[PDB]
């Protein structure tokens, strides 16, 4: 069972639609296993730096990628 | 026209409720129950009203909303209803499907029962207003509606979604009727061409129960902003 099968694993754990995305919403509940500001700030962060075609998702190759 | 997803105007199960109670980024009042995959907004008692608000304003000139919710009671009709609101100022508490009156902006209400005994209940109707309308509550809204569409969205075998678009100063309502477990079988309810609402406001969702009473259950609230 290699790395990247439990980062891809990871992945699809918190992918609770299904829609193979991470949306903040399902990042927020990785980011939280604290203020509502700071919560804002890792995630905006998170999309900032990882979601490239700007569409409010990360795919796995973008999970990756981090 | 290109669809970016907003989780600061969005909830979802299923872990939709953190342990204090509380809906991320969105504020809840009344006899709104927020659990974990969804939100009992306001539930089969007697005279309820319950809400939930966005914390912050939203400042898209476009948008979509994906509302997916059931209404649920024991007989064929029943009360009052389910409204999703975009709007200049929070609508915590009021008489209008239990959110404030004299808003600014527009209210999606979805009208369970015929307060006009025109026979034309449960309906989905569209209302705009500049802040000093109050809503008809015992006309159904019927000299105040923009648009609007008869549509049974109670009791349904699989959630009904409704997705509300403003693009281009028209907004649309498709809804997904519920029959199916397909998510994507919209059809056409209702249109307002050339329709001006505020560059800045809440988004909401309000319900509220009279002497009948339907549990109102919205599984998620996902808006998306467009080009
Ligand atoms: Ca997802
Ligand atoms: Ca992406
Ligand atoms: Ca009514
Ligand atoms: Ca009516
Ligand atoms: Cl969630």
């Amino acid at each position: 069972m290699s790395p990247q099968e439990l980062q891809l694993h990871y992945f699809k754990m918190h992918d609770y639609d299904g829609n193979n995305l991470l949306d903040g919403l399902e990042l927020s509940t990785a980011i939280t296993h604290m203020s509502e500001d700071e919560l804002i700030n890792i995630i905006d962060g998170v999309l900032r730096d990882d979601d490239k075609n700007n569409d409010g998702y990360i795919d796995y190759a973008e999970f990756a990628k981090s | 026209p290109h669809r970016r997803f907003e989780y600061k105007y969005s909830f979802k199960g299923p872990h939709l409720v953190q342990s204090d109670g509380t809906v991320p980024f969105w504020a809840h009042a009344g006899n709104a129950i927020p659990s974990s995959d969804q939100i009992r907004v306001a539930p089969s008692l007697k005279s309820q009203r319950g809400s939930v608000w966005t914390k912050t304003k939203a400042a898209f000139e476009n948008w979509e909303v994906e509302v997916t919710f059931r209404v649920t009671g024991r007989g064929r009709i029943g009360a009052d209803g389910l409204a999703i609101w975009y709007a200049e100022n929070q609508g915590l508490e009021g008489p209008v499907f239990g959110s404030a009156d004299l808003w600014n902006g527009v209210g999606i209400f979805f009208d369970s029962f015929d307060n006009d005994g025109k026979k034309n209940n449960p309906a989905i109707v569209i209302i705009g207003n500049n802040g000093q309308i109050h809503y008809d509550h015992q006309n159904d809204g019927a000299s105040q509606a923009l648009a609007s569409c008869q549509r049974d969205f109670r009791n349904k075998p699989y959630p009904v979604r409704a997705k509300i678009t403003y693009y281009q100063n028209t907004l649309t309502v498709m809804i997904n009727n519920g029959f199916t477990p397909d998510k994507n079988d919209y059809e056409f309810c209702a249109k307002v061409e050339n329709m001006i609402i505020p560059a800045q406001g809440h988004f909401g969702i309000s319900a509220a129960t009279g002497g009948l009473a339907d549990d109102h259950d919205v599984l998620s609230f996902l808006t998306f902003q467009l080009t």
